[PDB]
RNA sequence: UUGUGCGCCGAUAAUGUAGCGGGGCUCAAGCACACCGCCGAAGCCGCGGCAGCCAACGUGUUGGCUGGGUAGGGGAGCGUCCUGCAUCCGGUGAAGCCGCCGAGUGAUCGAGUGGUGGAGGGUGUGGGAGUGAGAAUGCAGGCAUGAGUAGCGAUUAGGCAAGU
RNA sequence: GGGGAUAAGCUCCGUGCGUCGAGAGGGAAACAGCCCAGAUCGCCGGCUAAGGCCCCUAAGCGUGUGCUAAGUGGAAAAGGAU
RNA sequence: UCAAACUCCGUGAUAGCUGGUUCUCCCCGAAAUGCAUUUAGGUGCAGCGUCGCAUGUUUCUUGCCGGAGGUAGAGCUACUGG
RNA sequence: GGAGGGGAGUGAAAGAGUACCUGAAACCGUGCGCUUACAAUCCGUCAGAGCCCUCGACGUGUCGUGGGGUGAUGGCGUGCCU
């Protein structure tokens, strides 16, 4: 019957993106794409199986209309009044970072499997990494046409 | 005001076409 | 004249909590507890044997196409062009042949994009 | 090497020895029974045209015919009194690919 | 108050299984020529002759 | 100055974003008009098994149509007890119980075998019913959760040595 | 169409109109009455409807020509405005 | 325990009232409307269901011909009124 | 200390000991295998990794027209009756 991938089975890279002005979105939805696996026909929703990725230049993101500074990030302590909100380029300002993990984040599933793969998910606000050692294979986002 | 008005304005979606029960 | 009732009520007892030995509590202990558990369980059996065929058919086309994307054409425009070249093989096999034989499922591939049409988003 | 039947409305891949079970056919246990066929594989090219698919078939002996799993029925609905048992069994009919 | 449900064999058994005991360390004593464990706490008053070693 | 297609302000509530389902999107992933494909249901088709109505034929075969279903009407059946009649097994181990392996479209079944156990049971045809319980703030007995928790019955108050 | 304020998930009538009741499955974010469609049982087979194809969610960051700058889209009036 | 004790009996009182009513499959399959009603939450008959017999397409659908209507609409020096 | 018990015995059998034919379920525990302490669960179902037991064809361990217990993880899924 239908293929099912056994323990010793997977085969793992290190793809690295550069986010050098890439629209933000674009950039997630591939991402998301790699790490849950929808690129090798080996794919399973029980298992993971998609390859790291590793983001640079991550504070060179710029996305479109006024979102920089009308759009507002939001959290909540728990507590009564404890909503407290944040605009995108206060949070560039502050750390990069978590603009680009949460996006990604929002686009993967929200269950034990999703957060078992952002394990697989490193992101850096410069050009760099330590992660050289597996030499990692840059991605190019491209649109296949039909 | 805010509940009954959310609900008789989903109703204008697509996939219902104009019309829902208890509007 | 007098029946005692016991034979006729213990046969159905057994054989339901034989029917549940896995469910965990006053579903595996009980049979007024578990034979609810089994209208909902066979019942969610049957809903399933008729759902597992779009399971393993969204299973396939994501295989299949993410096949073809890496070999650079979309999943519709292939299933286009088999369907124009009368080729007949299934989805279930196409993914069977995404995993172990790339190479095979590469020239049909390229059978497809034989046999598409020239212009594809002409008016015909 | 291998190929890929058609039968009972329906699809497997195959090669000589490939045991299979399949809906009930009309024949004994130990008899032959030869098959269409969709794709084949020789190595690395393939047969892909409805002719010389036609111009080949599949050969397969019928090993014993059986029956599948018991599948138990228990239709219900709720604040009604609605319930209906049914079971069943789908025959079976085991071939073996002896050759191509 | 009074409770509302029958609550369960898991969270029973779990807190019930609180209610423990555990032992006294326990350490030998030269008891006239021979040898017996006792507390300790009682260690002094078994070698001047007050603890009943039975 | 007319008519149009999208737009702006007016716009404004109380647990927490909160009038895209979310991320996010104008480098449209938004609106319109045409075009191309595709996914998608227990629908239709495809391969198989059962069933009801009708029809054709032959000493029960095939075919077409049909088969959601509560109140409810009708039809056909399993099982339990006691019995009339005929036969079968049984201290060389029945029943009953725990099972394993299997079966039936279902109620259910094992003359299929193991353990325990110690004396009645099965089969076919008919007869008769105290004839099938999951619910009645249902009855009787037994046992759980609460729980190893609250309390241990006043406002007088107990103690040390020796004793068996 | 009546009563009501030409308000009510209001109430009362019509209708070889519908569905629910007694009707599952798919879509509608979840949602008895809305749209599609009326479940004999099985299959790790195929084609379609309503709806939808950036990721979550299987399918198109599809093709062509124009508009939108308002996060409109993804609530709203009288009226105001190069 | 007293706006008329308690016990046995009549007595298994009676309730247009509440609850409960046990094994399976097969076929067909509703209604929530009308008149009356010390009556409106109940019931009787008609309505819609099935079973059996009878009558055989009389039912239904589409087309064509024949028939009355005073609705929407419009009209008013064609009447009654503004 | 005694209750009570272990040997030795009776007995066809003490899984017949004056709490005694058989001796169910709830319920109460002891061992053996799997699993479980970053996770939101009408408590199941469909797919299923991994480990453990077993039957069989073979070969120094090994897949199978297998079967059974557990079952990480994913999708679907709003108790029973009146």
């Amino acid at each position: 019957p239908t293929y099912t991938p056994k323990a010793g089975d997977t085969t793992r890279s290190w793809y690295v993106i550069d986010a050098s002005d890439v629209v933000l979105g674009r950039l997630a939805s591939a991402a998301a794409t790699l790490l849950r696996g929808k690129h090798k026909p080996t794919f399973t929703p029980n298992v993971d199986g998609g390859d790291f990725v590793i983001v640079i230049n991550a504070d060179k993101i710029a996305v479109s209309g006024d979102k920089l500074t009308k759009k507002f990030a939001y959290r909540h302590s728990g507590y009564p009044g404890g909503l407290r909100k944040r605009t995108i380029g206060e949070l560039l300002e502050k750390h990069p970072t978590r603009v680009v993990e949460n996006a990604i984040i929002g686009m993967l599933p929200h269950n034990k499997l999703g957060r078992q793969i952002q394990k697989k998910l490193k992101v850096y606000a410069g050009p760099d990494h330590p992660h050289a050692a597996q030499q990692p294979i840059p991605f190019e986002i491209k649109q296949v046409a039909q | 005001a805010k509940r009954g008005r959310k609900k008789r304005d989903r109703k204008h979606s697509k996939a219902n076409h104009g019309k829902r029960p208890n509007a | 004249a007098r029946v005692k009732r016991a034979l006729n009520a213990q046969k159905k007892r057994r054989t339901v909590l034989k029917a549940s030995k896995g469910y965990r509590g006053q579903r595996s202990r009980l049979y007024r507890k578990a034979k609810e558990q089994q209208l909902h369980s066979l019942t969610y059996a049957y809903r399933d044997r008729r759902a597992r065929k779009g399971e393993f058919r969204k299973l396939w086309i994501s295989r299949i196409n993410a096949a073809a994307r890496a070999n650079d054409i979309t999943y519709n425009r292939l299933i286009q062009g088999l369907k124009a070249a009368g080729v007949e093989v299934d989805r279930k096999n196409l993914a069977e042949l995404a995993v172990s034989d790339p190479a095979a499922f590469t020239a049909l591939v390229d059978v497809a994009r034989a046999a598409l049409p020239e212009d594809v988003n002409a008016p015909s | 090497t291998y190929a890929i039947v058609k039968t009972g409305g329906k699809q497997y891949k195959v090669a000589a020895g490939d045991v299979v079970k399949v809906e009930k056919l009309d024949s004994e246990p130990g008899a032959s029974v030869s098959l269409p066929v969709a794709l084949v594989v020789d190595g690395a090219n393939v047969t892909s045209k409805a002719d010389d698919l036609a111009k080949v078939a599949v050969t397969a002996e019928v090993l014993e015919h059986t029956k599948g799993p018991k599948i138990r029925i228990h239709k219900f609905k709720n604040k009604t009194g609605y319930h209906k048992r049914q079971g069943h069994r789908q025959q079976l009919t085991v071939l073996k690919v002896t050759g191509i | 108050a009074v409770p509302k449900r029958r609550m369960s064999r898991a969270n029973t058994r779990s807190r019930r299984a609180q209610w423990k005991a555990e032992a006294p360390g326990l350490v030998t004593v030269s008891v006239a020529g021979q040898q017996r464990k006792v507390p300790r706490r009682l260690l002094k008053a078994a070698r001047l002759g007050l603890v009943d070693l039975d």
